[PDB]
RNA sequence: AAGUGUAGUAUCUGUUCUUUUCAGUGUAACAACUGAAAUGACCUAGGCUCAUACACAUUUUUUGGCAGGACGGGAAGAGGAGACGUCGCGACCCUCGCAGAGUCGUUCUUGACUUGGUCGCUUGAUGUUUCUUCUUCCCGUUC
């Protein structure tokens, strides 16, 4: 339908060390 | 609101207790082909996507004027039309066959809006009218049964040749 | 008047970047690198979740089978009716009440064991089975 022709900081999270899994128990 | 197929098509179906069958209508409101029950049921209609396979009508508890709109339904056998305000009849009414009529709590006032009842030809054996303003009128009884000599059975009670005789006599 | 080479360092800027997992290397742990790849269904991030020979030889299916006009009621008047059954409208009648029924073992619900009938129809409905329509009036459909 309507297929005519014509005529955030993801690296620094890591780096920091972040958004990793961890648990304390 | 209004009785239409979309209705038709998807409301508790199953099979009477008298092993009556049919197949009911409701995708919100008002039903056939068995429980056509407390929907505010305002004017038969669409009958057709009922498509015949229906013994029985239970109509009752809508808010219905009259009874007319009805296809061709060889098998519908009754209509049980209770606590509705059925005013008037039809009168080509004629689904052959339809042996059991249940006008009971309605609001027939006049013996001669009964007449179209006669149309149906011998097989509407059980009327009750029980529950309407007319049945208050003076020889209510004995009319119906000059009218429609077709009913065995009125108001659940039975018809007798002594009141047979007594309609003919007036 | 300007100017070279060896090693090495710092600092800009440009540029790159995950669909999800698993296992290995690697790392202080990361990071990074190396390999593969689920698809489907369901419930309110989650799942002890799930899945990838014969039917023709006596009891059945290959056989004992074959032979204004018409219509439709209901009524009246003139020249459909007997059995024999089987299920219904009424009732002067019968009868008089909560439980497939009756008992027990164990537990909050199961396993065992025993064993309308009668009379009318005052023109109710129906399949054997023998014999021998017209006219008039009313009410429906069709053209």
């Amino acid at each position: 339908e309507g297929a005519e022709q014509v005529d955030m900081p993801y690296w620094l999270y890591k780096l920091h060390g972040l958004d990793r899994e961890y648990r304390c128990e | 609101m209004k009785f239409t197929p979309s209705i038709v098509i998807d409301a508790p179906q199953y099979y009477v207790d008298h092993f009556n069958g049919k197949y009911n209508v409701d995708k919100c409101v008002i039903l056939r082909d068995l429980q056509l029950e407390t929907d505010s049921e305002s004017m038969p209609s669409s009958l057709k996507h009922l498509t015949k396979p229906t013994h029985i009508l239970d109509l009752t508890n809508n808010d219905l004027i009259m009874i007319p709109d009805l296809s061709r339904r060889d098998d519908i056998h009754t209509l049980l039309l209770g606590r509705n305000n059925i005013v008037e009849v039809d009168g080509r009414l004629l689904p052959m066959n339809v042996q059991n009529l249940t006008l009971s709590n309605n609001s027939i006032r006049r013996f001669e809006d009964l007449q179209r009842l006669r149309r149906a030809p011998r097989t509407l054996k059980n009327l009750t009218l029980i529950g309407n303003q007319v049945c208050h009128l003076a020889n209510y009884r004995e009319h119906v049964l000059r009218l429609v000599p077709h009913l065995e059975t009125l108001d659940f009670q039975n018809v007798t040749a002594e009141e047979r005789k007594s309609a003919m006599s007036f």
